[PDB]
């Protein structure tokens, strides 16, 4: 639970009972916490927990590295156009994504005529 | 031994002699893209593989 340490953090509301209501607050998206990871590692201890309570109850009674490689080359490449679709573009940024897939289909075609793509060898 | 040894040898240099004009430029085009195929790391080795008496791709890599 991460606590306001400044009167300007808190919105210059004076006395103690804001601070005691913050460190014994609930997780609330519509509260202070929106937009929080918090949760989501609590769900992973969670996970965690129930995996180890089912594990521990028993015992007391050339190709493959080429995809790899594309794989990892071709996400990064989605990761830059992740950015793309979360903005209302322009013409321009239009333009300039154009060229970057461009250059990616260029790859594309230079790993079909080569026969990469291929899963032969 | 000498008798043969020379038999056979003849029959090699009639062989080589016996060939005609286009089948020697042929031939010599073989031997120069022979050399310019020794590097294996071209891009048209990775498209084909080629038959080493004529250098004519013979299967895709
Ligand atoms: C868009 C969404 C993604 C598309 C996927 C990207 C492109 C995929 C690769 C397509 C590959 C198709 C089969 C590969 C064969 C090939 O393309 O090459 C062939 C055929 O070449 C072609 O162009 C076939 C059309 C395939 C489309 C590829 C065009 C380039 C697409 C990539 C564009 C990149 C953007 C850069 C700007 C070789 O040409 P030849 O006919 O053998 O020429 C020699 C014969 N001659 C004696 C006459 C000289």
């Amino acid at each position: 639970l991460y606590n306001a340490m400044t009167p300007a953090q808190r919105y210059f509301v004076e006395g103690e009972h804001v601070v005691q209501a913050e460190a014994n607050r609930d997780i609330l998206f519509t509260q202070l916490d929106s937009n929080s990871y918090l949760p989501v590692l609590h769900y992973v201890l969670v996970g965690t927990a129930l995996g180890v309570v089912f594990l521990v109850l028993p015992l007391l009674i050339v190709s493959f590295y080429i995809v790899s490689i594309m794989y990892l080359l071709f996400d990064i490449e989605v990761v830059y156009l992740i950015p793309y679709v979360m903005t209302n573009a322009t013409e321009y940024m239009y333009w300039v994504m154009q060229t970057f897939v461009a250059i990616l289909v260029g790859g594309f075609f230079y790993e079909w005529r080569m026969g990469a793509l291929e899963w032969r060898e | 031994s000498s008798a043969n040894n020379y038999d056979l040898l003849g029959q090699q240099h009639k062989f080589e002699n016996s060939k005609v004009f286009e089948e020697m430029l042929v031939e010599e085009e073989i031997a120069k893209d022979r050399e310019l195929l020794e590097d294996k790391n071209l891009a048209v080795h990775q498209l084909y593989i080629f038959d080493p008496q004529t250098q004519l791709a013979a299967r895709p890599r």
